[PDB]
């Protein structure tokens, strides 16, 4: 199993310097291109460059290329990407992943392979702000025992007051995925994030099944759970 | 640059 | 560098249905064209190389074919987990560019919204705010109002509301409206309803609770 794995999220001043990083499991690192692709936010897909860590080779989309770095240690199979200084147009996802290459081809010459990206990291969410990180609140959306609809009932969880993104929400541990709904996060003129998680479940369920809701807050270093229950 | 793809090959004599 | 442009930019179909996505690219690429998926909050997925190599761990239903400037990608029975965007890339030469993207919709049956709505946590007011959720749970289509009234009284400025993508087992939507007050504006009024209407809906659907029973 090829395994990417990216650094956290982070949120750094204008002008500052970054460095994120991806961590590389399954295969041998040295032999294939691996790349960096940007996605900015509500936008598509944007290829960086790929370095080959063999030997550092590295080819660049001439848009990035003086505006980054990418580098590579293999001696610990982990793939970098770096700025100078960090404009507020750089805010997005940074997605590392392998371009692997397909066909056969002789030793004897240079071949035409033809290569995809075939393996990607989770992604690295970058803010670049002057705001400072602050970890969530997070409240429960208690259901009642009369608001219940068609035999469902709905609850959840408020996660409130947080920067920069993102939050991931989990129900029970990964072990409630079903009728899950968790809603893009907004800004509030605070200039903090809120978002919420809903589940739907039984009414019957109300009160003798158990619901929590796991948020993480990875920039905060943050991690609450919080049982909801009918008031 | 017609045939810059095969820069890319890293698995050949050269 | 090579120019990619997609058609169209989003479509929608039924279920079972067949549906092509179009790449063209600015000069010949001869069978250098991959596809790949992104579902929405996921990494995207390769599911195409080499323009028609499928990859392993993709259904059947999804096909690449095209040579030279223009490529199609089809998929043949349209599922409801298919909602998503697809974008084509060349690599042919570096930058190996990734088109601006297609987004696919499932088209569906009309679905009323479950509305449901939640009063402010004791643990939030006691910090100084509070929060009122107003929830309307897979509808179709898109479309829809939502209300606040507080003692008859409509509200506006104090909202926020935000939208799921398209649920990739029902293709419906779902939404959140959240009104925020201060505490002591909260503590003054008795009444909450959000108000919420659809085309599903013969008539706009109300519901709401009373301040401390």
């Amino acid at each position: 199993q090829v395994q990417l794995v990216q650094s956290g999220a982070e949120v750094k001043k204008p002008g500052e310097s970054l460095k994120i990083s991806c961590k590389v499991s399954g295969y041998n690192f040295a032999s294939e291109w691996i790349g960096w692709v940007r996605q900015m936010p509500g936008k598509g897909l944007e290829w960086m460059g790929i370095i080959y860590p063999g030997d550092s080779d590295t080819k660049y989309s001439p848009s990035f290329q003086g505006q980054v770095i990418i580098s590579a240690d293999k001696s610990i199979n982990t793939a970098y990407l770096q700025w100078s200084s960090l404009k507020a147009s750089d805010t997005a996802i940074y997605y590392c992943a392998r371009q692997n290459h397909y066909g056969s081809g002789s030793y004897f010459y240079r071949t035409a392979y033809y290569y995809a990206m075939d393996v990607w990291g989770q992604g690295t969410t970058v803010t670049v702000s002057s705001a400072s990180t602050k970890g969530p609140s997070v409240f429960p959306l208690a259901p009642s025992s009369k608001s219940t609809s068609g035999g469902t009932a709905a609850l959840g969880c408020l996660v409130k007051d947080y920067f920069p993104e993102p939050v991931t929400v989990s129900w029970n541990s990964g072990a409630l995925t079903s009728g899950v709904h968790t809603f893009p996060a907004v800004l509030q003129s605070s200039g903090l994030y809120s978002l919420s998680s809903v589940v739907t479940v039984p009414s019957s369920s109300l009160g003798t099944q158990t619901y929590i809701c796991n948020v993480n807050h990875k920039p905060s270093n943050t991690k609450v759970d919080k049982k909801v229950e009918p008031k | 640059n017609e045939q810059e793809l095969l820069e890319l090959d890293k698995w050949a004599s050269l | 560098d090579i120019q990619l442009t997609q058609s169209p930019s989003s479509l929608s179909a039924s279920v079972g249905d067949r549906v092509t996505i179009t790449c063209r690219a600015s000069q010949s690429i001869g069978s250098y064209l991959n596809w790949y998926q992104q579902k929405p909050g996921k990494a995207p997925k390769l599911l195409i190389y080499a323009a028609s190599t499928l990859q392993s761990g993709v259904p059947s239903r999804f096909s690449g074919s095209g040579s030279g400037t223009d490529f199609t990608l089809t998929i043949s029975s349209l599922q409801p987990e298919d909602s998503a965007t697809y974008y084509c890339q060349q690599s042919y030469s570096t930058p190996f560019t990734f088109g601006p993207g297609t987004k696919v919709d499932i088209r569906r049956t009309v679905a009323a919204p479950s509305v449901f709505i939640f009063p402010p946590s004791d643990e939030q007011l006691k910090s100084g705010t509070a929060s009122v959720v107003c929830l309307l749970n897979n509808f179709y289509p898109r479309e829809a109002k939502v209300q606040w009234k507080v003692d008859n009284a409509l509200q506006s400025g104090n909202s926020q509301e935000s939208v799921t993508e398209q649920d990739s087992k029902d293709s419906t939507y779902s939404l959140s409206s959240t009104l925020t007050l201060s505490k002591a504006d909260y503590e003054k009024h008795k009444v909450y309803a959000c108000e919420v209407t659809h085309q599903g809906l013969s008539s706009p659907v109300t519901k709401s609770f009373n301040r401390g029973e």
